[PDB]
RNA sequence: GAGCUGUAAGCAAGCUUUGAUCCGGAGAUUUCCGAAUGGGGAAACCCACCACUCGUAAUGGAGUGGUAUCCAUAUCUGAAUUCAUAGGAUAUGAGAAGGCAGACCCGGGGAACUGAAACAUCUAAGUACCCGGAGGAAGAGAAAGCAAAUGCGAUUCCCUGAGUAGCGGCGAGCGAAACGGGAUCAGCCCAAACCAAGAGGCUUGCCUCUUGGGGUUGUAGGACACUCUGUAGGAGUUACAAAGGAACGAGGUAGAUGAAGAGGUCUGGAAAGGCCCGCCAUAGGAGGUAACAGCCCUGUAGUCAAAACUUCGUUCUCUCCUGAGUGGAUCCUGAGUACGGCGGAACACGUGAAAUUCCGUCGGAAUCCGGGAGGACCAUCUCCCAAGGCUAAAUACUCCCUAGUGACCGAUAGUGAACCAGUACCGUGAGGGAAAGGUGAAAAGCACCCCGGAAGGGGAGUGAAAGAGAUCCUGAAACCGUGUGCCUACAAGUAGUCAGAGCCCGUUAACGGGUGAUGGCGUGCCUUUUGUAGAAUGAACCGGCGAGUUACGAUCUCGUGCAAGGUU
RNA sequence: GUGGGUAGGGGUGAAAUGCCAAUCGAACCUGGAGAUAGCUGGUUCUCUCCGAAAUAGCUUUAGGGCUAGCCUCAAGGUAAG
RNA sequence: AACAGUGGUAGGAGAGCGUUCUAAGGGCUGUGAAGCCAGACCGGAAGGACUGGUGGAGCGCUUAGAAGUGAGAAUGCCGGUA
RNA sequence: CUCGGUGAAAUUAUAGUACCUGUGAAGAUGCAGGUUACCCGCGACAGGACGGAAAGACCCCGUGGAGCUUUACUGCAGCCU
């Protein structure tokens, strides 16, 4: 994905759109990221062994990748992610500025 | 007139603009097509078949 | 079918023979001689050159339906007696080829 | 290149930038059954022998490998029987076997229903089906041809010829071919004479056989003689002999890179939508993203990329290799063949005037001063040279793989099968053969309280929505209920219709809506019938599905273009 | 009782055309196959213009068919009817 | 305008309605599409609107084109329910 | 049969489903004219609904089938020569 755990990105859609946060983790398979701070859901856990007294949770739940990009290191903007080879290694670079995301 | 590759690959990507040859002129693109833009060259290459 | 009468084609006689040499012409009426001008020898290859006659067949033969005014040497493979007087008549030769 | 240990949640235990999961190339492993092949067997089981190995004192036990049949080749034995041969034994074989793609191809065998308005010839049809053989294609193929020209020049396929010629209980029907126009194009090798060498029958200078050379045809060619001439330029593994290597280029089997808006603002749960502004475009394919996105993501155009295996092409290497003329002394040029009789089959062609091709049976040529064909046959002429073989391409088809397309389907449709379907289920078996898609953008899948044993529910919470709460989008009708405005217990009813008070309402505002005491009139619908309320037929009801179509010909009308021409 | 054999133009029958997987004057399954059906049933929106026939002849024909008769549409002839 | 005509089975002829898809043009739609439910509206018929409710994302209109184009009966088929 | 539990089916155009005499496709719950009849059940009986069931086996028709027969026709196997 264009983004992965770790980046500091702003979301562009939805409810959470113009929040900024860090990638707590990141899901290929659905093309879904959890960010921090965003599309916090109230779960109504039962009391389990592991979670003895229940009642609701507030939690971040996943939003689809599509809907955050990374942020600019110069402007702090969005940007668009190209790809240069610097050292042998491939990185991401933020396409607005030119300067490395990762 | 002929196949310009220039013209062709420019208006490619432009909806609602084709490009043909001379030769490639048929009726249904024409009706379909409000203006019709048509070199001298071409022109004389239509004036040859038809006329 | 005719519901069990016996049929039309049934009751009458068969009649005659195709012939397997049978020759047919491409006929041509001296009214059609008169698109030419004068001096033109009309050949059989002329005529379906121009269009006078669509196929040769056997050959051209020459008519003599409607009016000749014109000096022709008709080249053709038959020609009517009519046909042949009509030619030279107008001035023209008519030539079996 | 940062996550991962599949469906599949979940805990658990772990792995991973010292590069995991994942994707592609090449390997390794690959129980048992199955052709199944050590022997047996009711497939997926049982029981062996022989080597070697593990284990035991030894028996018993275990592991690995070999051990089917037929065929080919070789070697060793060699019966009755003398030599022999049959037979037996052993060794070497990437030898065969079986499967399938329900397709296409070539053969062997081969129906019937049906049509003929019955039926037997005939048709259906050399179809279906069974069987054998294949191959990526097959078959055919280099003139004993077509024809009737100042000819053509292998075969195949397409158009046309033509529904013609013809065949035909001359019925029903069946139905060419050549010429002409195209696709594609390519030609070759033998047998024989003869020569050389060797072998075994000496038939005793003859004959037969096996290798190599020679040779390849038609107004004849070859052997044979002549004189020429080549022995390495030309050819080649697609026929024309047959193996192999390298290099270079372009593809395939993973990938890489890739322009431009979170523009503002408005509704909204969410903006890709509206309105007002930008911008990219060899990229406005597509899919996704909380509503419809060229500019958010995956991508797309363009441009790149392969260690490995693989396809194609090219070049070299490599390998192989004389082909022209003149003479007619003889010799050679496919024999149980051609052909014929008899009996069948195939030819469009049904025994006919019946050529042509093939099969069985019997008879049986000529052999260059020769032979075949030109639709009985003969003569003449013309064209050709059988009885040996090989041969690419144009052609057919699609179980598959890749990319894509559709005035194709959209869950009773489209595959039988959108879902764990050839399943469940049915049948002894062959075999038959279903039903069944949709929570939400996201599980945020309803903590907690209350009634209840539970199920289920009422709150509360989540959500835009819970009357989206699990066969959870929408949610028709039949059918089942609760409530009640009008009517109804003296009435004879195809149930309505027209007339009509009373009562109750108040609209798409109309000489309105609901109900209906009572009066008049009035025997459902369909089918089939001379005639049906019919005591004829059909429908329990509701819903869905369910019947003149398409192709190619013909003809007519209308329309359009051109017109003695029109059209490919 | 167990294990076997005979298979459909066939088997088996102390014979009834009996029996051969609840099937028998010729089993069952699949295919030819959408056999054929001059027979029965069915054939789906609307309004308008016009509007029959149930007869003759022939027919292995009689509840079928064909031609004629009668209906309809168009174009002519024109004014015959 | 005038005059005349307009019952109808088989059946001929004509003019139309509606359905799905396509093309082109022009529109509608989260400020709520299709579908569904209701109504006292409109057209000569087939049919067509309007308003409100439900629904929650698509769909008309015009002209032309193409058809799996219209069901009440088939002891029709499947489902549901009497 | 009554009560508690469980709970089918064939059939079925819609039915507010009398009687008589007549009428009519000639045998009417449904048509005509009369006659009679308050509304709703429960146990019983079968006269009718030409009741249900099964597209009459009889009969006829189809240029439909099948099995069987023979000095029907045309064939074939087998057998003889
Ligand atoms: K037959
Ligand atoms: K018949
Ligand atoms: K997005
Ligand atoms: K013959
Ligand atoms: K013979
Ligand atoms: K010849
Ligand atoms: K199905
Ligand atoms: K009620
Ligand atoms: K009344
Ligand atoms: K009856
Ligand atoms: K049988
Ligand atoms: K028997
Ligand atoms: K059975
Ligand atoms: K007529
Ligand atoms: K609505
Ligand atoms: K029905
Ligand atoms: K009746
Ligand atoms: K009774
Ligand atoms: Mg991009
Ligand atoms: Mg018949
Ligand atoms: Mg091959
Ligand atoms: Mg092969
Ligand atoms: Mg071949
Ligand atoms: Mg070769
Ligand atoms: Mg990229
Ligand atoms: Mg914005
Ligand atoms: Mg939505
Ligand atoms: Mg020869
Ligand atoms: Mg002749
Ligand atoms: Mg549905
Ligand atoms: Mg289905
Ligand atoms: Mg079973
Ligand atoms: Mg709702
Ligand atoms: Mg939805
Ligand atoms: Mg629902
Ligand atoms: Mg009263
Ligand atoms: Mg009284
Ligand atoms: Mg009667
Ligand atoms: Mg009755
Ligand atoms: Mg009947
Ligand atoms: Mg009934
Ligand atoms: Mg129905
Ligand atoms: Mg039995
Ligand atoms: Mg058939
Ligand atoms: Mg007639
Ligand atoms: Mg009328
Ligand atoms: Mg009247
Ligand atoms: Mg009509
Ligand atoms: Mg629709
Ligand atoms: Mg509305
Ligand atoms: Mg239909
Ligand atoms: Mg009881
Ligand atoms: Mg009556
Ligand atoms: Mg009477
Ligand atoms: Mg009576
Ligand atoms: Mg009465
Ligand atoms: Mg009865
Ligand atoms: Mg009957």
């Amino acid at each position: 994905m264009h983004v992965k755990k770790g980046d500091k990105v702003m979301v562009i859609s939805g409810k959470d759109k113009g929040k900024q946060g860090t990638i707590l983790a990141a899901f290929p398979k659905k093309d879904r990221v959890l960010v921090e701070g965003v599309n916090m859901v109230k779960k109504h856990s039962k009391p389990t062994q592991a979670n003895p007294q229940g009642g609701i949770s507030n939690q971040e739940a996943p939003i689809h990748v599509s809907n955050v990009m990374p942020l600019d290191p110069k402007t702090g903007e969005v940007t668009r992610v190209g790809y240069k080879v610097e050292d042998g290694k491939k990185v991401r670079v933020a396409k607005k500025s030119g300067q490395v995301l990762d | 007139a002929d196949a310009n590759e220039a013209v062709a690959l420019s208006a490619r990507n432009i909806p609602g603009v084709t490009v043909v040859e001379a030769n490639g002129i048929n009726v249904l693109d024409v009706v379909n097509h409000e203006k019709l833009l048509i070199t001298k060259a071409a022109v004389e290459k239509v004036e040859e078949v038809l006329a | 079918f005719e519901g069990g009468q016996m049929p039309l084609f049934q009751r009458l006689p068969k009649r005659g023979f195709t012939n397997i040499n049978r020759k047919e012409y491409a006929v041509v009426n001296l009214d059609k001689l008169n698109g030419f001008a004068e001096g033109t020898e009309v050949t059989p290859e002329l005529l379906l050159e121009t269009g006078v006659i669509s196929k040769l067949n056997a050959g051209v033969k020459i008519l003599g339906n409607g009016k000749l005014e014109k000096k022709l040497t008709v080249k053709a493979n038959k020609f009517s007696a009519s046909a042949k007087e009509a030619v030279e008549a107008a001035g023209g030769t008519a030539e079996v080829i």
